[PDB]
Order: structure tokens, then sequence, then C-alpha cells
């Protein structure tokens, strides 16, 4: 209902370009670029955007009086400072980090737009000890007040400390200036969320068999097939599937039997966009629809709706018998008959369709997203040379 | 007050510097009207997060016409407030000013006006030309209140430092001394012992000018209270020449 430290939300506007309700969230690059950017989440049922590039954790909300302690510092900002959860009040300076690349949100001393005299741009530094990273909170609500508790689902003006410029949104630019932007705060995961080894949303994981799955190697079909294997394919990057639910808020809640499943390969970034005729196909967000990406989980071959919170920590990873059913077909993932045995969505096929799982960790996923962005840069720059 | 109001003023000051010197061709309305803006802005001396915003590097009006009574002194104080010791002389600007020291009436009051902006640079070749323009303005007056004010700043600007041009201006007093022994520049003639002593350290034609200066000092000695005051410093000028030689 309210916000404390160690809390994960996002920031959105449904901003306008000619009466657009263009659900533009600020997404940061990281791990190779220090600038952030807008991200439309409107047609997410047919272009599901990334979320891991735009989620942020409330690192430390503090009083403005508390900041000059760090001025008096010339460590570890008293290591808490204080508690505790430090439940959110308006009129606070906050520290903010990226989730994924984990850069800390700061502004810039630059002018990388109009000009438009000396307003400022938005960066991602790692020296938190600097009030570009510090961000005073203003509700734009006389209906609300300042100093009071910050609820869920509010709308704010977030102003800098160094520049003390408001969060400006321009045209499509994100900057710091003497004009402001309201900001939705969609709750995602708080907190803690909730226990070790649980199907919790946003996860990347492996799909084991007892044996596991595989994608082919490189040298390209652009890995668009999917199979089974033993092998160190878990240790390979290709066994990595970032789950997404259709719910934009609370998407890092607990996953349960039969939630909507926007499912996406990591090393490509392509979604598991199921060809509805016979079996599995791979494409990016464009194909990723309720006919192609959205599946369900069933504990039996025979056999989610509404949660504004963390939900019920349903399944662990090793203790998982999940009969995945595509919603648009009712098929179930069985296999055909190098053990690169091809899996197939089907009515029955084999009776081994309640498969097994294992989550990932942060560094390996991080390197995977790095690899994806890496070759995205690389191959386009290669034909840059070729031109 | 300023601390508040500039934070208020992120909203509407109303390409502003694009057409800044635009309507000088075109009723002094917008020109003075933004001169008010810049003069008001230039009033700010930790809380110096402002200084970048105080600097939003706008230096066109410095060399706008480097009216010109009005605006340029406001630019002077603004630049002095918000913004090496010898770099600044490229901004002549005194190239119109100290050279325009005889234009015969906005000019005639900008004359006594800009002596404050002439003192204000109390805060390597063309400095001889700068001292030339300064001497042209000086003997153009040698308005007497602020002129006598700038008379103090002239000597410290002379000893402010190339240094060959500095010794050249140090004996520029001997250059003007050919008409001396007037009562106006008698104080400069008295204080010129300090300029000769300033040339005396690394510096000890020129010795011929020193002999002619000692001859002029002996001629001022028989030229006969202010002159009687400056005659004691003419002996100091002879001693500093000893330590030195070890409307045109």
């Amino acid at each position: 209902q309210f916000l404390r430290t160690d809390d994960e939300v996002v920031l959105q506007c449904t901003a306008t370009i000619h009466k657009e309700q263009q659900k533009l969230c600020l997404a940061a690059e990281g791990f190779g670029n220090r600038l952030c950017f807008l991200e439309s989440t409107s047609n997410s049922k047919n272009v599901p955007p990334d979320l891991s590039i735009c989620t942020f954790v409330l690192e430390q909300s503090l009083s403005v009086r508390a900041l000059q302690e760090m001025l008096a510092n010339t460590f570890m900002m008293k290591t808490a400072q204080g508690g505790g959860h430090r439940t959110l009040l308006y009129g606070h300076a906050i520290l903010l980090r990226h989730s994924y690349s984990g850069m800390y949100l700061c502004c810039l001393s630059t002018s990388r737009s109009s000009t438009d005299k000396l307003a400022f741009d938005v960066g991602l530094q790692e020296d938190t000890t600097g009030e570009a990273c510090w961000w005073t909170i203003h509700p734009a609500s006389k209906q609300r007040s300042e100093g009071e508790k910050v609820r869920v689902g509010d709308d704010l003006i977030l102003v800098s400390v160094s520049s003390e410029r408001y969060l400006h949104l321009s045209y499509l630019h994100v900057d710091a200036a003497f004009q402001q932007t309201l900001w939705s705060v969609a709750p995602i995961s708080s907190g803690s969320e909730a226990a070790q080894g649980y199907l919790i949303g946003g996860d990347v994981l492996r799909l084991l068999h007892g044996e596991c799955l595989t994608v082919p190697s490189g040298e390209h079909e652009q890995r668009r097939t999917v199979h089974y294997e033993g092998g160190a394919v878990s240790v390979h990057a290709r066994s990595l599937w970032r789950l997404e639910t259709l719910r934009v808020a609370w998407s890092g809640s607990h996953i349960r039997w039969g939630q909507p499943f926007r499912l996406r390969h990591v090393t490509t970034g392509k979604y598991l966009s199921l060809m509805e005729d016979k079996s599995l196909l791979l494409m990016d967000k464009e194909k990723a629809d309720v006919k192609s990406t959205a599946f369900t989980f069933r504990s039996s071959k025979e056999k989610r709706k509404e949660v504004d919170g963390m939900g019920t920590s349903e399944i662990k990873y090793g203790d998982s018998v999940c009969f995945i059913q595509h919603i648009g077909t009712g098929l179930w993932l069985t296999y055909q008959s190098s053990i690169q045995r091809k899996a197939i969505m089907h009515h029955e096929g084999h009776m081994d369709d309640g498969l097994n799982l294992s989550r990932s960790q942060h560094e390996e996923s991080r390197t995977a997203r790095v690899i994806r962005s890496t070759v995205f840069l690389f191959n386009r720059f290669i034909r840059g040379l070729d031109a | 007050n300023a601390n508040v109001v500039v934070r208020l003023l992120i909203r509407r000051p109303e390409g502003l510097l694009a057409a800044m010197e635009e309507a000088i061709k075109i009723g002094n309305a917008i020109m003075t009207f933004y001169a008010a803006l810049i003069d008001l802005l230039g009033r700010c001396a930790e809380a110096i997060r402002i200084r970048s915003i105080l600097r939003s590097g706008d230096l066109v009006g410095v060399i706008s016409i480097a009216f010109c009574p009005d605006h340029k002194a406001a630019m002077v104080l603004f630049l002095d407030r918000v913004y090496v010791q010898d770099f600044l002389l490229h901004l002549l600007g005194f190239l119109p000013d100290l050279r325009a020291a005889a234009s015969l009436t906005d000019m005639a009051l900008a004359l006594n006006r800009y002596l404050c902006t002439a003192v204000l640079p109390l805060l390597l070749f063309a400095g001889t030309e700068h001292h030339a323009s300064l001497i042209d303005s000086l003997l153009h007056t040698v308005k007497g209140c602020s002129l006598t004010k700038a008379q103090r700043d002239s000597i410290e600007v002379c000893l402010l430092s190339r240094p060959s041009m500095m010794q050249h201006l140090l004996r520029r007093l001997v250059f003007d001394v050919p008409l001396l022994n007037k009562m106006p520049l008698k104080l400069l003639t008295n204080h010129y012992e300090r300029c000769w002593k300033y040339y005396c350290l690394p510096g000890g034609a020129s010795e011929e000018e020193l002999h002619l200066s000692r001859k002029l000092f002996w001629g001022i000695f028989d030229a006969l209270y202010e002159q009687e005051l400056f005659k004691l410093a003419l002996p100091c000028l002879s001693a500093v020449a000893g330590a030195l030689p070890p409307n045109f």
C-alpha cells in the first residue's frame, strides 16, 4: 500500500504525441551506454517491451537534512542509515539504481539536445556520493501533502539536488530542466519477495527434463529451433528464458499455475512465439502474442488472475512438474522421437510434459544480456564497415 | 532575495541571445530592455550550484561594440561578477573607448562614466598598445573626479606586469615628461620614481633617455607646493635611474 526502502517500481507516463496515451517508461541501457531512453509499453500484447532495462530499486530515501551529513563526510553513509525500511515520505531525497546493470541514476552536466540554454541531460554514474544521484520528492498534489506517507499508485515531481532541475520530458527526450513531468509508480516486487527458490516473476531459468532442453548452436536458422539435451547447456547461455507476465504492475510477483506467460529467449532476445499450427517458433516481440507467446502452467496434463501484491509462492524450481499449455492452442509441450531431440507442442505426444526447472543467477544473465546487446552492436557495425 | 528569485526564474525569462545585438540597426526599447535583464542577473556572489546557471558563456555583448554609455558598463560588472591576468586585453572594450577619448553628448558623459570600468581591470606584446590607448585617454584628460580616481588605477596597472612593454610604459612617463618642467600629471611624475625602480631590478637609447631624464630632473630643480612635493620624488626618480643604470 505504501513504499519503503528496497522497493522495486518503475516510472511511466502515457505521454502524448498528438493525443497519444503512449505508455512511455524510462528505460536505461547500461553495460555499454550511460544514457536512458523512453520505452512504449502500450501494445505490449503484440510488442512486449523489456522490463529489466527499466526497473529500479529504492536504494535510500532520506531527509534533506540527512544529506548534509554526507557533506560533513569527506563512511558507508552509516551503513543503514538508521533502520530499517524508512517508509516513503514526500519531501525526501532518494538514491536510485538500475536493477540490471545496476548503474545509479544521476543527471548530466551535458546539453545533448536543444539548446534550450543550460538545462541538463540524464546519466548513470556509479559514484553515488554526489547529488546528481540525489532526487528530492514532490507530489504534484495539493490534494495530497508533502512529508506524509507515499502510497502506491501516486504521481510525483522528482527534482534534482545538484542541478535541482525537474525531471523534464521532451520531444522524444528525457532531460533535466525548469519544467516537470508527472510519474506513475507501478509496484513490481516488494518486499522481500518472498522466499528462496520460488516461481517469482521476471525470472530467467533453465527448463530441465531429468536431461534438459536445448537450442542449436550458432553459425547461422538463427537458433530458431528448440530441442532437448543433456550436456552443459545449462552452463551454455542458450538455456535461458526470461519470463514475463502480461501484468505490467506487479510483474515480479509470485508465479502460479497458469499465469499469462510472455516467454522470451535471452541470448537472442526473441520471444518463444509459438507457431500455432504444429510446434515451436522463435521471433522477437512482434510475433509475441496471445497466440504465440502466452502460455499457462498446469500441474497435471488435464487440469494468474488478479494479484496487486506478491502473491503465493507457488512452485520452487527443482520441485516442479509444470504441464505448460499454450492458451491459443491447448497444446502441451512433448517431444519427438547428439541427443537433440526436438520438443513439440501437442495434445499429448508423450506423458513427460510436466517438466522441471532451475533458476539462474545475476552474473550469468548479465553476461547474457551483454552478449545480446554485444552482437546487436557488432553485426550492424560490421556492415557499417561493409558500406 | 537573489537566492530565491533566480530559482524562481527558471520559468520564463523571455534563441534569446541569437537576436541579442539584432535591432541595433532598428526607440531604444529591446536593447535597454534586456540590458535591465543582464544587469539584474549579474547580482550574485555550498550554494554555488547556481554558478553554471549563472554562466548560462554568453560573451557576445562583450564584443558587441567593443547607449554604449548604458549597456557596456552593465556587461562589465556582470562579467566581473560571474567571471588570465593578461588574457583579458584581447577584449578591447577599450579599443573604441580609450581611442575615442576626444570625440566631441552621450560620448561626453560616457567619458566620465567608464572610468569605473577603467579602474575595474585592476582585478605578450599588445599591452604596449593598451598602455598607448590608456595614455591617449590619460593625456586626453591630463570629468576630473573619476579621472583622478582612475589616476590611482593607472600606476598599479602599469606595474601590474611583455615586461619589456612594461619597462617601455615605465619610461612612458619620461616620454610625456618633455612637456613637464603638467600640474595635473605632476602626481604621475612624482610616482614615476616607482616605475623606474620597478624597471631597476632586472633592467639593472635607454641610458641616453636616462641621461636626458636626469637633465630634465636638474631642469625641474631650477624650474622654480605640489610641484615642491613632486620635486622630492624627482630626486627619487634620479635614485631609481641610478638603480636602473646600476594628441600626439
